[PDB]
């Protein structure tokens, strides 16, 4: 029987069996409580409810709402029994250990789950692209993530966490819209932003150079229409937008851009070993699918980098669906069968057989 | 002894709860040693209060009042209404802090409206509790809500103008209040409408443009630019003006914008798509407060007011009061000096910024020469500021927009020093100060005119550039306008919604854009090469008003040019 894989995000949750190009269902991952519902009825019945967010920067920080998602994902987006199929989860890198034996408690104690098997998120993405050496920029909705990997291990002290990332942006946009006389405050009116971002926005190659087109003249200006009919217009709020990525002073950070944050990364491994990083350099998550922005990496790495370094960026077409992706690919293996946390071995052993199988 | 030793005392029998009057000192309102007195109606305020406390109860979002004293203030004795103090800021302090954070980057756009609406709901609720008593406020604006930074939460601090329900207001703000209150009596629906347009005050920053009065609610410009653009080409926000129409419009529209019958209660307000919709926890919001008010406060902005055909016309009407003066031998000599050098600064802000037409510019500036002419025939401290004002002025990156800006500050400085000789001449002599500041006047001037010559200069180089490029234009130009203008024919947009659901009209538009693209296929390194030499000529004459309009005339001429064909070079990354 198929084995199934499910990818908990701060945002969105893929799920899908084992084998099959892309998650067959993907919702938000909110839970909406009176004053219960998950994903998209949560957000049309938001009148009555009070949505929550149990992932925040890829970490569980809600397990009573964690285990509603896992339970819509089952019974009402994938319509399967979690008794009759090994599953598949993921986790945000530096994941602390009670959440691991937490996620294995309720796989196999409320769900009844045959075998599971959870993997790190970043690493799955390196997977999909047919690599077992290279560093990873992970940036999804509420986190992005820098993580080394070699030879299939990741490299823990080298791994690097930054609070910024999709949700950050589309605030940003929201912010930086009233300035043209558009005022959106509403979670709904919130969504339509985030829709205008994914379709206008871009990352420029010369942000400077891009600013003086836009201020010239009306050539960068692009028109967008909202579900009642109303018609928009935006300019240079297009690309200033995903510019905060690379300039975090735009979101009042004061911390590194994800060129940097990259480059401290491989900094931080061994010398010997920092040349296969350049060369294989990954991106994953939906925040990475700006036009332009594996142009702009490459050029910003690179005037970090040595001279002598080469630097290749790898960029998906689908990269938002590269964890879960990884994730089909590997349970897919038949030499994996053999990684599974059985629920003979769970009863054995308990929650903390998580640490010496995954 | 001075008044701040001398004891106060009660009037009538203080309520539950009151503090005792012995050890209280004193340092409109005043402070006790934390107290507030506020000095007919103020009795019926006190009574107002109390008749609140015993039918709704207490609200910490209304003032805690004590009773009616009798105060130590102005070599006399005060009745004055004994209350709380609420240890903050005022609600105008209080937004405009609030906003300012948040363009900053201190929080993002969520904290900010959650706040917003939170400060909503608390002001609709102290609304809908004075209803319960069956007292109208009648008075609810900025000046009259102090936040509590202990608690970040909003307070109302008066009722000296309150009435019953369906009886005639005590007074009302002209500014604020509802088109019914005051005419034909008060009512809840009245309250609901100040707590709104007080709210929209601080909102969209009313206190930058005195033009417009909040209880005119939103203006709606939607097929031209709903803002300005500054220096750089960032969009600023319009005060009164809105884009588009959001949950944000619809809750002033649908409460501002209607009558009393049709507009809703103080809980049904809360009810609306705006206030329901992206909410946030009550302490998330009281802590965003509680960090605004601790912080350093946003200053009320000076010289931020736009100019306009009206505000040009009150400058206008401040230099005829000199003239008038002049001719009825009671000129101010000090104060037209200085009046003058804001009437510079005004002008210069108007000429880079837009707005008021050019014929009006012109007469502004007659205006000033012709104060300068009987000033003039007419015949330190004070004109200091302007000499420093503009040697700043000086130090500054300049560009062809200047131009015009530093012959006139060359007048001013030629006029200040003329004025300071010519007093000397049957005054007081000049002196040792006065002599050190005419070389210094004199040095700017020289460093005036050097600085105004290689401008001019470079502009009749711009100017030449400018038509040298205009003449490559003419092998495309009006082509490729054909072609643009019938895919804009189109109405090209992004619309919202899945792949699928866009797919057909995606692909129609991927077709028409390929369409032009064809027909303007031998232009497409010209015109590539064009935007290459353009876009930094046309950031280099920029948007403001320059003094040869032959120059923007044609400068206009690139950017429509320019337009046309940035656009063509982007056509197939943005359609296709
Ligand atoms: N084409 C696109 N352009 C820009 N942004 C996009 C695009 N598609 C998706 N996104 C953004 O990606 C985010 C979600 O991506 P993804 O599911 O990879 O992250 P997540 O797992 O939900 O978040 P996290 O990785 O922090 O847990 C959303 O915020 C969305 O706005
Ligand atoms: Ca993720």
């Amino acid at each position: 029987v198929a084995a199934l894989v499910v990818d908990n995000g701060s945002g969105m949750c893929k799920a899908g069996f084992a084998g099959d190009d892309a998650p067959r269902a993907v919702f938000p991952s909110i839970v909406g409580r009176p004053r219960s519902y998950v994903g998209d009825e949560a957000q049309s019945k938001r009148g009555i409810l009070t949505l929550k967010y149990p992932i925040e920067h890829g970490i569980i920080t809600n397990w009573d709402d964690m285990e509603k998602i896992w339970h819509h994902t089952f019974y009402n987006e994938l319509r399967v029994a979690p008794e009759e199929h090994p599953v598949l989860l993921t986790e945000a890198p530096l994941n602390p250990k009670a959440n691991r034996e937490k996620m294995t408690q309720i796989m196999f104690e409320t769900f009844n789950s045959p075998a599971m098997h959870v993997a790190i998120q970043a690493v799955l993405s390196l997977y999909a692209s047919g690599r077992t050496t290279g560093i990873v920029l992970d940036s999804g909705d509420g986190v992005s993530h820098t993580v080394p990997i070699y030879e299939g291990y990741a490299l823990p002290h080298a791994i690097l966490r930054l609070d910024l990332a999709g949700r950050d942006l589309t605030d940003y946009l929201m912010k930086i819209l009233t300035e043209r006389g558009y005022s959106f405050t509403t979670t709904a009116e919130r969504e339509i932003v985030r829709d205008i971002k994914e379709k206008l926005c871009y990352v420029a190659l010369d942000f400077e150079q891009e600013m003086a087109t836009a201020a010239a003249s009306t050539s960068l200006e692009k028109s967008y229409e909202l579900p009642d009919g109303q018609v928009i217009a935006i300019g240079n709020e297009r690309f200033r937008c995903p510019e905060a990525l690379f300039q975090p002073s735009f979101l009042g950070m004061e911390s590194c851009g994800i060129h940097e944050t990259v480059y401290n990364s491989i900094m931080k491994c061994d010398v010997d070993i920092r040349k296969d990083l350049y060369a294989n350099t990954v991106m994953s998550g939906g925040t990475t699918m700006y036009p332009g922005i594996a142009d702009r990496m490459q050029k910003e790495i690179t005037a970090l980098a040595p001279s002598t370094i080469k630097t290749k960026i790898i960029a998906p077409p689908e990269r938002k669906y590269s964890v879960w992706i990884g994730g089909s690919i590997l349970a897919s293996l038949s030499t994996f069968q053999q990684m599974w946390i059985s629920k003979e071995e769970y009863d054995e052993s308990g929650p903390g057989i998580v640490h010496r199988k995954c | 002894k001075p008044q701040t030793e001398l004891p106060l005392g009660w009037k009538g029998k203080p309520l539950s709860g009151a503090p005792d009057l012995e050890g209280m000192r004193v340092a409109h309102i005043s402070i006790i040693e934390r107290l507030v007195a506020k000095i007919g109606h103020l009795f019926a305020e006190l009574e107002a209060y109390k008749h609140i406390y015993k039918t709704a109860g207490k609200h910490p979002n209304l003032a805690n009042v004590h009773g009616m004293a009798v105060v130590p203030y102005g070599n006399r004795y005060y009745y004055a209404l004994l209350m709380d103090e609420v240890d903050g800021w005022r609600c105008s302090d209080t937004l405009r802090s609030l906003a300012d954070s948040w363009k900053q980057g201190k929080i993002n756009s969520e904290a900010y409206w959650g706040t917003i609406k939170f400060i909503a709901h608390r002001l609709l609720d102290v609304t809908n509790h004075l209803a319960k008593a069956g007292i109208v406020h009648n008075d609810i604006k900025p000046g009259n809500v102090v936040f509590d930074r202990a608690s970040g939460e909003p307070v109302v601090i008066d009722l000296g103008l309150h009435s019953r329900s369906g009886e005639q207001p005590k007074g009302f703000t002209e500014s604020f209040k509802a088109p019914e209150l005051g005419v034909g009596g008060a009512s809840e629906k009245s309250d609901v409408f100040l707590v709104v347009s007080t709210l929209l005050h601080g909102i969209e920053g009313f206190e930058k443009d005195p033009e417009i009065k909040p209880n005119q609610g939103l203006r709606f410009i939607t097929s031209e630019p709903a803002h300005v653009m500054d220096e750089n080409g960032y969009p600023i926000h319009r005060p009164g003006i809105a884009g588009v129409e959001t949950a944000y419009t619809r809750f002033i529209t649908d409460i501002l914008g209607v009558s009393a019958d049709s507009r809703p209660d103080s809980n049904e307000a809360r009810l609306h798509e705006f206030l329901s919709d992206g909410t946030i926890d009550e302490e998330s919001a009281k802590q965003i407060l509680k960090d605004t008010l601790t912080g350093e406060m946003s200053p009320l902005p000076t010289d931020v007011r736009r100019i306009t055909p009206y505000y040009l016309r009150e400058l206008s009407d401040l230099l005829r009061t000199h003239l008038s003066s002049a001719a009825t031998k009671q000129l101010d000599m000090g104060v037209v000096l200085s009046d003058l050098d804001t009437m510079l600064v005004a002008l210069d802000k108007a000429e880079r910024e837009g707005g008021v037409d050019k014929d009006q510019l012109k007469s502004f500036n007659s205006l000033i020469l012709k104060t300068y002419s009987v000033i003039g025939a007419y015949i330190l401290s004070i004109v200091e500021p302007s000499l420093q004002r503009i040697q700043k002025h000086l130090d500054q990156t300049h560009s062809f927009s200047d131009i015009g800006s530093l012959m006139r500050a060359h007048k001013h400085l030629e006029t200040l020093l003329e004025v300071l000789v010519t007093l000397s001449q049957q005054g007081q002599p000049v002196s040792s100060e006065t002599y050190s500041f005419l070389n210094r006047l004199a040095e700017a001037k020289v460093t005036l005119s050097q600085q105004l010559n290689t401008l001019q200069q470079q502009q009749e180089s711009a100017k030449a550039q400018l038509s040298i490029l205009i003449n490559r234009s003419g092998s495309w130009a009006d082509v490729a306008r054909q072609s643009l203008q019938r895919f804009d024919s189109t109405r090209p947009v992004v619309k919202f919604g899945t792949e699928q659901y866009t797919a057909i009209h995606r692909q129609m538009m991927a077709a028409h854009a390929a369409i032009t693209l064809q027909e303007v296929s031998e232009f497409t390194d010209d015109m590539r090469n064009f935007t290459a030499d353009s876009i930094p000529l046309l950031i280099q004459l920029g948007r403001s008003s320059l003094m040869d309009e032959h120059l923007v005339e044609q400068r206009e001429k690139l950017r429509e040019l320019t337009t046309i064909a940035e656009r063509l070079n982007r056509l197939e990354r943005e359609w296709m």
